[PDB]
């Protein structure tokens, strides 16, 4: 991101989102391992 | 070959069968060339997760 698009990200997270959100988003992370042990849970089989 | 086998164990506990896929093969000894530091159980297996997703692109 350069200044446009830095500008651009701020823009809708500032102001789009905020004012159409109207409070109402949360936001936060899901988990760093889990989602790598589903894909382990999907990995050990091997056939075509 | 018994640090590529406990390797293989210690990624998944994969299979022999799964063992002889082209990318194990090839990428096994890379990993036995490491592991024996402190790096990570978890890095190994998002790296062959990884790599066996660019192994198959149809």
């Amino acid at each position: 991101p350069s200044n446009e698009n830095t500008i651009l990200s701020k823009i809708f997270y500032f102001c789009v989102l905020p004012a159409l959100s109207n409070n109402k988003a949360c936001g936060a992370g899901v988990n760093v391992k889990e989602l790598v042990l589903d894909l382990f849970y999907t990995e050990p089989f091997i056939c075509p | 070959e018994k640090k590529k086998q406990q390797m293989l164990t210690g990624v998944l506990g994969l299979q022999p069968t799964m063992a002889n896929h082209p990318v194990l093969g090839v990428f096994l000894p890379k990993y036995a060339k490491q592991n024996g530091g402190n790096v990570d159980k978890t890095a190994f297996r998002l790296d062959l997760i990884r790599m066996l997703a660019l192994h198959r692109l149809n």
